[PDB]
């Protein structure tokens, strides 16, 4: 028979809805007086998506540090600027687009998206190099990221350049790492929260089969199942069209509460079975919202 | 050709104005 | 250092 679970499932093709990496997404090129440089380009929010520098007196928002110290101490931000353009709140992004009738009335995460677009490096009038975000969720504010490098943790180095990676960290629970192209329809396409009593399936002949192989890790809770499948997802970077992983990759996680087991693959669902055990998580998805309720599939 | 960190700048555009 | 924005 033909599968009702379409539709709904739409989200979780993540391939197609997001169609970058994910854990470090470099899926574009851009130009800045001449040079090309490596960019986000994921079409979905990341949410939970942080990054850390090691050894660190300060976090990856505060602005970047300037001069002969830019890249070796400060965070990932972008610095001071007159007039100030980060961070900024949601209510000061909403008065500055005032008379643009396309931006003004955007949702939060797509018009911090476009605000941090809106930024041309070096005024170069040629330029479509276009900085990424991270959304903090709970003060409502925008702040536009100077450094769109996510991982630097090569064995070899790790005064000098610092060392960062990418992480879903307990502290990073209200933040979502927003590229250049997030979608004003995220909410309809692309994944949020997390579905209870839910395990993704595979539909085959009119039924929905278990995900036939899958890679068991030990979570103690939820967080720590998304935390992994994040750790393991789609990937522009070879961990320490050139290495970009076009959304392929472990990005799906049936997590068993009761076994405490994350059940890692990576195929598109295409399905869902109702299992009061399971958890259906993402490496998009934030790492704790639960949506309480099985879905009504007609 | 490519570059792994973007410079510094000093100054800045806006494409807001289309 | 501070940095200004051109149109």
């Amino acid at each position: 028979m033909g599968n009702p679970w379409t539709e709904y499932m739409a989200k979780y093709d993540i391939e197609e809805v997001h169609g970058s990496g994910i854990r470090v997404d470099l899926g574009e090129d851009a130009e800045v007086a001449g040079t090309q440089y490596r960019l986000p380009s994921g079409k979905c929010p990341v949410f939970g998506k942080g990054i850390i520098i090691e050894n660190s007196k300060t976090t990856f928002l505060t602005p970047v540090a300037t001069g002969n110290q830019y890249l070796k101490d400060g965070g990932f931000a972008f610095p001071p600027t007159e007039p100030l353009m980060s961070p900024m709140t949601l209510d000061e992004m909403r008065h500055f687009y005032k008379d643009n009738k396309y931006v003004k009335n955007l949702d939060e995460l797509t018009l911090c998206s476009r605000h941090a677009g809106n930024m041309i490096p070096d005024n170069d009038k040629n330029s479509n190099y276009k900085y990424p975000a991270v959304y903090d969720d709970k003060d409502k504010k925008c702040h536009i990221l100077y450094i769109a490098a996510q991982e630097n943790n090569g064995p070899r180095y790790c005064n000098s350049m610092f060392c960062f990676r990418p992480a879903k960290d307990i502290s990073f629970q209200n933040y979502v790492y927003l590229s250049k192209n997030v979608v004003d329809n995220w909410e309809k396409v692309c994944p949020r929260k997390n579905l209870q009593n839910a395990k993704f399936g595979l539909w085959v002949d009119g039924n929905c089969e278990d995900i036939p192989h899958v890679n068991e890790f030990p979570a103690i809770d939820l967080f720590e199942c998304n935390k992994l499948v994040f750790e393991l997802s789609a990937s522009d970077q070879p961990k320490q069209d050139r290495y970009k992983s076009h959304g392929k990759g472990y990005n799906w996680g049936n997590y068993n509460t009761e076994t405490q087991k994350c059940e890692i693959f990576n195929v598109k669902p295409t399905c869902l079975i109702n299992d009061k055990s399971y958890i259906a998580t993402t490496a998009l998805s934030h790492p704790i919202e639960v949506e309480n309720n099985f879905p009504s599939v007609p | 050709v490519f570059a792994e960190f973007l410079p510094l700048f000093s100054k800045f555009g806006s494409r807001m104005h289309i």
